[PDB]
């Protein structure tokens, strides 16, 4: 048929992207460590990538966990269950909310960034004169890219953690008139430093591996025109938004199942 | 601005043909082209290119029901369009 | 009016860098017109003063006796009727094949049925000879032939003016000899008044009646082709034959040696 | 001070920033109606802003109601309330779940790509050849995108809603086994047309007015430039959450509180 | 050996669209070598054949004696040091300012101190002009003059071989006649053997010293430039004329009249 | 490949100045131009844009602590790259 040879060609061309995936990472992170050389371009990618991206998760989770306070005070208070607000706003940020909603936010606003910044210097040439002065562009271009982003987005995901907690209390103690005694001890003794604290640093690192992956990859492979750029930073939203929510599943099954 | 006339095989027209007035004369063909032998054109101030594609529809019409087609009088200007256009001889004819 | 476009005394400028002091130009009605000048000037802007686009902050710019930046906005959709731009991108709109960007100002302001209208699009199609190419995309169109598809969509109106935003720019010898021959055929027929704007001097001035050099935002020399070839400014001799050093200067502004030579 | 003057030139040119918003939206939606000639417009539109946006959010919608379902079936069974995990799941979507996260997958998906669409077309001078042809071009080009965002963003947030409830059965009934009788019965008499079918319909439109405007806005005010296009690309993602996320806070207190 | 490069007989293909199907060319050491040819028929491709970069289908690309197509990666990063290659845009990097981007190879392959490296990069400056322009970034450069500092650039290693792709290009008449005298100082002093890729047909012209006209994916012409032109052959005398018809046709392959004119 | 030898009042150069081989000749500055008054260079294979831009430097320090200082020997290649750098008269001499 001829349906069921156009299928398999499209079969065996997502094979060899996803071989080229490989090959990208292989040959960026192997090789010759150069401590002192990428030392200073892991600082630069760090505001590119970290400080850049302050602004959208700080606003971010103090909105949130107020909506979080809000929500959870009309349910808990049919029960005569108010005082455990606390318990209720940190242990669903720690869990699904810290680490899924910042690593969305991460996509969106510093993965496009860095698919839009890559394919912008293959269409100036600059990847290929790199090449010519014998200048390896794989480890000097987009591994202090990486690394800048599986730093950044565990140190960001614990800034919407706290920010959110914070606005969970704002709405909680300060508005409705919980006592802030009673909010603060009951939320004290139930977060445990293993199933809690160190299950969401693990989520927030397995989703900083997969976004910047995805849109290092987006950059260094798309098509080296003005549209052709502009397809692969929406290239990344889609796929970093999908590989995010579908592993969120499986590592809460894992985690609390 | 655009008439026409017919005496018996002359369709002869009057006026402009500019793209505006023209859809009476196209909304009456087969109707004008009937006996029509010859074309005269020549009471016809200026012409475009949608003008001149109407006259290349009668043109077609009054030749596929009858004769070869004649024309006369025409301005010397919608040869010079003719030429850039790059119309074939048989579309237009001398 | 012998004159089509009568700039009087113009003036503009961008936040706060001055293009065009007080320059003056006339276009005569059926006649190309060429403006010259260096390649940071600024001169397409001029084309966006005499389209009915941003305004002066000082002058009078008359289209066939009436002045444009002084205009309503209902009389000047009607006055651009009569004037046409062909832009440097050839700019095509990225949907709608090569037959539907040539039949879209012809299904906007005209009643004509769907036949005259095929036959018409046709007709301007293989002036430029571009008839074969009717249902190819623009993505497909390998750009020399790009300003071709858009040369057949700005003479569908039948426009009384046509201005060119650089057609000679980073162009093959023979792609630029075609939209010599189309240029020069579309003003023999059809009576068109042509303003090009370049920096592209031998092609240029082998088919341009009066030229104006804009050197610097004054307009420091015109005149034919033979009476430029002999002008004896120093400033317009740079310019004309691509002498690295003159008014312009090869060097740019620095300080002194000894200072970062020997630091 | 050289500070004081400094921050009042950045509030004078934000104020005819968001001047400028006003003038391109009104001059867009007021004037000679064009029934006949917007039709086949509109179609096309709803097709690269509706149908091209429906497999981030069907994919979406499922894994989040499969999360929502895990994670509140492990809450409710302490209390020996599985039954009720219906109610929970449907409830949390119709109010701050469905609205709020299919407009933040809309505006990364469909508001990236309608910046970088309009942008685009003043780099090529599409829109300045549309004016001299004596067409305005924010009547035929702004105004058929605009209602197809408003149009398309009410009907994808539905289908994120349905294909959630189902994914939060495929968990509660499924695979962890709770009565589908007193499933469904148990949401069927929670879920009341006004408080919740109604509340997700006015949220989700005051969401696809907002990241509609954001993001036609940001893409015909951008800076004609390669780098230029892919930064107001950004800035809608950055501006359209914000807006999402706070406006979600105010809707919240007035529809529930 | 007295020739730098030798193409001995290569052929590419870029999916299934065949580019050069039999093509040999040498480049003789210390001569400015010119490629010329139309607008569309991918000769960048011809630098990236001899610079390392993407392998031929069949053939033997020598670079003084040795195979680059077989050839070990680390001895290619140590052949690509007698090379460089100045690109269209001039592909500077977009941040690190003109100082930066002309002493980032100096910093890489050499150990110079902190003085030498400051007299080395500014005298490489003023050889193109722009010493005034140290402290500007990437951005403001008005990019005739990012050319020139993408020619400082690639001077800085003292190569052997510097391969210009499309130097002049929309570019303006002063700026061509800058870079005609760079080119021609670059070579005079210094020995650097130059190999220029356009379609300029009359700047080029009057610096090389050895061109090769490549019309269809062959190499149908080569000779000095009174030598060609001279040559009676109907594909040369279209290219090197800017004649719009001949071998390549003005109109675009086509069907037939009535079909479309009176459908 | 790059030695020094004093004579007195001559700094003798032999060898190449190419940019690697030059790093024994800075670190031996202030210790090499004490009472130099003319460098020979009359024995030097070739130089590049890093050997001339040390030529540079023992002028300059020969000249702060001493006399205007001359030059011999040159290959008349070092006055081409002089030329294209367009060094001053005041820091190269003749
Ligand atoms: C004699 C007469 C007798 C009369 C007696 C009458 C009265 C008797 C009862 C009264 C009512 C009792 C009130 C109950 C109040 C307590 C309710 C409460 O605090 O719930 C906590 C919520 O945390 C939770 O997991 C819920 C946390 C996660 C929430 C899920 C995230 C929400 C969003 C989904 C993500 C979408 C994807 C991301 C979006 C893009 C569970 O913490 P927990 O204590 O269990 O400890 C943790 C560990 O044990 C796991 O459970
Ligand atoms: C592809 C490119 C690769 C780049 C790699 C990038 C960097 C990779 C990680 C960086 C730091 C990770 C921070 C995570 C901190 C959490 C580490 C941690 O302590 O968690 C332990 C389990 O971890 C676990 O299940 C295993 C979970 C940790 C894995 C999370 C990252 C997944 C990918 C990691 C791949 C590299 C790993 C190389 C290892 C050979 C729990 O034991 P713990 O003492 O607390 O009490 C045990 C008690 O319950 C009974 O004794
Ligand atoms: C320590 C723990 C380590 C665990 C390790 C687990 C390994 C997890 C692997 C993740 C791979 C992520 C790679 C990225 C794949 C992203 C998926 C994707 O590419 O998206 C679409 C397909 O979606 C799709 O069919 C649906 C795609 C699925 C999304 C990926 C899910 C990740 C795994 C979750 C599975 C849960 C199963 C639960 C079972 C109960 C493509 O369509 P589309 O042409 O429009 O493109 C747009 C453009 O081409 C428009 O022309
Ligand atoms: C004699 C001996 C006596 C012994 C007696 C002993 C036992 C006695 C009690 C036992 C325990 C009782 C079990 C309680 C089970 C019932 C729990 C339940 O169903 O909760 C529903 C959750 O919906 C809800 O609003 C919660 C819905 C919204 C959830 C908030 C969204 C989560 C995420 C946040 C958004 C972030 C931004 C977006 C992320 C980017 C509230 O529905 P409800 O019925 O109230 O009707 C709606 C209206 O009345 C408002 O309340
Ligand atoms: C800027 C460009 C403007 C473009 C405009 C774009 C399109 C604008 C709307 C389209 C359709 C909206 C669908 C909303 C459907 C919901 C309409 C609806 O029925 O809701 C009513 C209230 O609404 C309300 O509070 C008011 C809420 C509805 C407003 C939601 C959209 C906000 C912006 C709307 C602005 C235009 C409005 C022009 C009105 C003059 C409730 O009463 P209901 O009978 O149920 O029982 C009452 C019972 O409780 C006692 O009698
Ligand atoms: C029927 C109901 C109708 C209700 C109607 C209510 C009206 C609601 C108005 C919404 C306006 C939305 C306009 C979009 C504004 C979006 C805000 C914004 O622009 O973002 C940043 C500022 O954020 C900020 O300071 C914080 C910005 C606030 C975000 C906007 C909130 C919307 C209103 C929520 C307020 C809740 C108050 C609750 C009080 C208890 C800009 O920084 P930044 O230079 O990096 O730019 C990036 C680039 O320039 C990098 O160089
Ligand atoms: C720390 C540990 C955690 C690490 C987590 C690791 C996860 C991250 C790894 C790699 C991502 C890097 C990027 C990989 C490539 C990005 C995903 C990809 O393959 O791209 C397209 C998706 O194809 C698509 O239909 C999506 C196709 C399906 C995606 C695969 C789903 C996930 C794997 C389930 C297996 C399914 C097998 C069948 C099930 C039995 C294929 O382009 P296509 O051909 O259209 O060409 C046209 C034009 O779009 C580009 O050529
Ligand atoms: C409910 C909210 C809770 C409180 C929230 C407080 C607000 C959020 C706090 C911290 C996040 C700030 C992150 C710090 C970012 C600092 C990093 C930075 O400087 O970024 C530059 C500007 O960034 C910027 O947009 C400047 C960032 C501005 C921060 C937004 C302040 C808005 C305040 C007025 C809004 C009125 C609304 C109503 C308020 C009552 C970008 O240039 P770039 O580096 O490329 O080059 C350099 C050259 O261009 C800069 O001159
Ligand atoms: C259906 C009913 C619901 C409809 C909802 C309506 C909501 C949607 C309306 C308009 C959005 C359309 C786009 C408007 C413009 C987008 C927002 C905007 O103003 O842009 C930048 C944000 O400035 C910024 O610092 C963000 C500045 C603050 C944003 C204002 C917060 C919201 C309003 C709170 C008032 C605060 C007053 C003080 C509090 C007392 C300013 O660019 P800037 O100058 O940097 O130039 C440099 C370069 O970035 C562009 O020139
Ligand atoms: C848990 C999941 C729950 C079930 C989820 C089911 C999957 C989701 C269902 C419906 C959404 C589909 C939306 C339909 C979109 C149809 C619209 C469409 O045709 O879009 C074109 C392709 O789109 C496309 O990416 C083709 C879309 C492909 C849809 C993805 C199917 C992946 C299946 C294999 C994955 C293996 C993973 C493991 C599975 C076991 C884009 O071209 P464009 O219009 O510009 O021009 C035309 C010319 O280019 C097209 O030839």
């Amino acid at each position: 048929l001829n349906a069921l040879a156009s299928l398999g060609h499209k079969g065996i061309k997502t094979l060899r992207t996803f071989g080229r995936a490989g090959l990208m990472l292989f040959n960026a992170l192997v090789g010759k460590p150069e401590f002192r050389k990428h030392a200073p371009l892991l600082v630069r990618q760090l505001y590119n990538v970290g400080v850049l991206s302050m602004l959208i998760i700080v606003v971010s989770g103090v909105f949130i966990g107020m909506v979080l306070g809000l929500q959870g005070y009309l349910v808990l208070t049919t029960y005569s269950a108010e005082t455990s607000l606390g318990m209720l706003v940190a242990l669903s940020l720690l869990r699904e909310l810290g680490p899924v909603v910042a690593a969305l936010l991460f996509a969106g606003r510093a993965g496009s960034a860095l698919t839009a910044e890559i394919g912008l210097m293959r269409a100036t040439e600059q990847l290929s004169s790199m090449e010519m002065m014998a200048v390896d562009p794989l480890r000097r271009v987009i591994s202090p890219r990486f690394w800048a982003g599986v730093i950044s987005l565990p140190l960001l995901t614990v800034i919407f953690v706290a920010v959110g907690i914070w606005g969970g209390s704002l709405v909680g103690v300060s508005w409705k008139g919980i006592d802030s005694g009673f909010f603060w001890s009951a939320m004290q003794n139930a977060v445990d430093w293993r199933m809690d604290l160190v299950n969401c640093l693990i989520k927030s690192v397995v989703f900083a591996i997969t976004v910047t992956w995805i849109s290092l990859f987006n950059g260094y492979d798309a098509i080296p025109t003005s549209a052709g750029i502009s397809r692969a930073t929406t290239r990344t939203v889609v796929h970093s938004s999908l590989a995010v929510l579908g592993l969120d599943f499986v590592l809460t099954a894992l985690m609390f199942g | 601005s655009l008439s026409w006339m017919q005496t018996g095989d002359t369709l002869a027209l009057s006026g402009e043909l500019d793209q505006d007035v023209l859809l009476p004369l196209w909304e009456m063909r087969e109707e004008a082209v009937k006996g029509i032998t010859c074309i005269d054109l020549s009471r016809v101030s200026r012409v475009d290119t949608g003008g001149l594609a109407l006259l290349l529809h009668l043109i077609d019409l009054a030749k596929k029901q009858g004769n070869n087609v004649t024309l006369q009088g025409v301005n010397d200007k919608v040869y010079t369009l003719a030429k850039l256009y790059n119309l074939p001889a048989d579309v237009l004819p001398r | 009016v012998a004159n089509l476009v009568d700039m009087r005394d113009v003036s503009f400028t961008r936040g706060n860098r001055c293009i065009f002091d007080n320059i003056s130009l006339t276009v005569p009605r059926g006649k190309i017109t060429a403006i010259m000048g260096p390649s940071g000037i600024g001169k397409t802007t001029l084309l966006r003063l005499i389209g009915g686009q941003i305004a002066p902050d000082h002058g009078e710019i008359l289209f066939d006796g009436e002045n444009i930046p002084a205009m309503s906005r209902s009389r000047l959709y009607t006055v651009r009727k009569r004037m046409s731009m062909l832009f440097q991108s050839g700019a095509l709109f990225t949907d709608m094949n090569v037959f539907d960007n040539v039949a879209y100002p012809l299904r906007e302001h005209t009643q004509l049925p769907a036949p005259l209208l095929h036959s018409t699009v046709m007709m301007k199609l293989e002036a430029v000879g571009l008839r074969g190419a009717a249902k190819l995309m623009p993505s497909e169109l390998s750009g020399g032939m790009a300003r071709r598809a858009a040369l057949a969509r700005a003479i569908a109106l039948e426009p009384d003016l046509i201005m060119f935003d650089e057609p000679f720019v980073g162009q093959d010898p023979i792609t630029m000899g075609v939209l010599v021959k189309l240029i020069s055929e579309l003003n023999s027929a059809l009576g068109v008044t042509c303003v090009v704007v370049s920096h592209d001097v031998p092609e240029v001035l082998s088919i341009a009646d009066h030229a104006w050099i804009l050197a610097d935002k004054k307009i420091v020399a015109h005149g034919s082709a033979q009476a430029l070839q002999a002008n004896p400014d120093p400033r317009v001799r740079q310019f004309l034959d691509g002498i690295a050093d003159g008014p312009v200067p090869f060097r740019y502004p620095a300080g002194d040696y000894h200072a970062d030579l020997l630091p």
